[PDB]
């Protein structure tokens, strides 16, 4: 049988990151 | 960044404090800083007026409320009183009040099954770990002055970190090979 | 490529973390990666509020639960706390929380036959292989901020690799000679 | 064979039970045979006119000494007592303080670094492996009535087995081939 | 030499065959990879296949 | 013959043991040969106290002493143990703690490039050949009792037989035809 049926890898495509705040008083 | 005023009511502003004497002379420049920074705080010498129409009225009103904040001052005789009072400090009258608060904020403490919910510790400069009774082991042990923001902060009922909001979970992209 | 949407329910999305201070930014970081990705991170800096009525029950929350996986941000002090933390230090006490929490991991791991479900080994930026301890060297180590694409693939419980489907044993042909 | 008597001093006889409801009728024969091989076991039901002076008091009395050997009867309802007594109950007082001896046993055990010097676990008829609380399962855990020989050697502090002195390496002879 | 092994690893499941690698098999071989191999390693019956 | 005394070191005379409950008996005895023929033998059942304060504790101890030789006595439920005490026993604790020492010193063996330095397997005289794990099969496996010089000389890192010091090349002398 044909190899059509590849394999897939699977990454996240959206993402974000940080906005942490401390508060100083 | 932005500034922020906590919008605490004044009902939850109350705060109690029970020391020692020794650590007294502190105690006073603590509770100086706290009425700088806006809390009601009610402590024997200055509520004296009031306290000597009934000393155990007194200490039962805040003993009583829930909402009531309670800070106990950790010095080395802290423990000696709430452990010895009564035999081997000759009798200190102040030594047995402050046992007595103890043991209703003990009794407290277990009737809740445990959980501390208005007893914060605080280390004087004269104190270490091994001061703090073993059940106020158990939460946030703050250092004076060392840690004042974050008995503030606390006070407050304000968090140090605030967490980012939670996110939605990332899409996922499939690539053949 | 195609867009795959993650059925993950938002009981799975709970994550505790354990760590050292030597790592505590780069803790504060990944925190805020999982976050902001909708990962449901409990860590003591964020939920010191809670935190702070029960610091056991609030460990114990977390250790208890099969569905939590716990991370496990190894550091050089990570390794040193486990070990040593009350008789190399001078009885830091976060110190000792984290060497509770990874005795009650090594507990749990031994108990289900040394399998290795829910607990997450992560290499800080200046951990090396050797700091992991021996027990959680058996199971994949990730590496900060290098493989948090991995990270977050683990956690949503995805395979980084679609093996297309088995497919039906070649038919053969017979040709004479 | 031949016999041997220790030279455990009194004060180290003493031994503190908790427990819980259901286990009473049997701790009551744990008891009795602990009492007639000379062990001074404290215990609420037996104790009763100290205990009843302050509750709190005599729990301290026990927690506090390094050298009184706890002996934790473990059961269906010592686990739910210490997790949830306060909610899961009509506020069963003998379930809040088992549950705050619990609690004041594993500060003591984190402030330790995570080593267990003298919590006995002893698993009572009704009882299971399951209901033994984790940290308690990294020691030694005796049933009752199958181990109490044992029991007795641990309180003792005898090992059940005595390995001989150690000897000198075996010297090596050399003959040619 | 993975990629190559990502290709023959394809040829073989869509010929049928159930091939065990470790790429793949990622999910479970992280509960405990020694015990991972040493299934595959006691078993007479499973064809091992050493890519050269 | 000849009389011969090795340097070995104290430190280098500590001995581990890990077996299975069948063999306990037989290991006894194995613990007492090695013992009396001045080799510090560690075994749960002789250690019972160190081990009781922190089992896990206790078994990291040898397992990350480089130094310590490691004696697997082998035995029809030692491969039962290491390779399903998981679920097949009901939560045979002995045989869990022999499961995760084993997966220990897999662990080690590998990352050591699959080169044995200190496991010592010692069949015991109901196992048979088909009871060492494979990993072990590649070094020397004993036979006891029948074997028992041969494990001290083991044991004593000495060589059994000694090879005469390499001489010169022999002279060659012509004498021509």
């Amino acid at each position: 049988a044909e190899e059509g049926a590849l394999v897939a890898a699977v990454e996240p495509g959206p993402l974000a990151d940080g906005a942490a705040v401390r508060l100083a008083l | 960044g932005t500034l922020k005023t906590s919008n605490l009511p004044e009902e939850l502003r109350k705060v109690f404090i029970t020391y020692s004497m020794d650590t007294a002379m502190e105690v006073v420049k603590f509770v100086n800083f706290l009425l700088v920074n806006g809390f009601q705080t009610a402590i024997d010498i200055f509520e004296d007026r009031i306290r000597g129409i009934d000393i155990i009225k007194w200490m039962e009103r805040y003993l009583r409320d829930k909402t009531v904040m309670i800070i106990v001052a950790i010095s080395p005789k802290y423990k000696q009183d709430v452990e010895g009072a009564e035999s081997q400090l000759d009798e200190d009258e102040h030594g047995l009040h402050t046992k007595y608060i103890h043991r209703m904020m003990q009794i407290e403490f277990i009737k809740q099954g445990s959980m501390n919910f208005r007893f914060i510790p605080v280390l004087f400069p004269n104190a270490k770990k091994e001061h703090v009774p073993t059940w106020l082991q158990n939460t946030h042990v703050y250092s004076w002055p060392k840690n004042k923001k974050n008995i503030l902060l606390r006070l407050l009922r304000e968090e140090e970190f605030v967490a980012p909001p939670r996110g939605p979970l990332p899409t996922l992209q499939v690539v053949p090979l």
